[PDB]
């Protein structure tokens, strides 16, 4: 199983490898904001899973999909995105939901 | 435009 990232506000969505992808400011996201840093958070497409580990000390943020609310992740910590959460590298802005592909 | 030190 793959994932996509759709950004909230309608943009291209961005397709990820399998293994370990270094995200933030760069070209896979295409984000420029230098409060975003180059090595913000690790997604690790394994198994049929996704997960995120912030290593930066600007935080990232992940909502749920049965919540409302971009939460902050724990620096350094492993945390699964589910098919329909959200994940941040702002508080309200770089905003991107998971989606599966078969 | 993604180099530069980050704020």
């Amino acid at each position: 199983g793959g994932f996509e990232l759709q950004p909230r506000d309608g943009g291209p969505r961005v397709a990820l490898a399998p293994g370990e992808t270094v995200i933030g400011r760069g070209p896979l996201l295409g984000i420029t904001d230098k409060r975003v840093s180059r090595r913000h958070a690790i997604l690790e497409v394994a198994g049929g899973q996704l997960r995120i580990k912030p290593i930066h000390t600007n935080p990232c943020f992940y909502q749920s999909s049965e919540k409302s609310q971009l939460l902050p992740l724990k620096p350094n910590l492993w945390c699964y995105l589910n098919p329909g959460d959200s994940f941040s590298l702002l508080v309200d802005k770089y905003i991107f939901r998971i989606l599966s592909i078969p | 435009p993604y180099a530069g030190s980050t704020d």
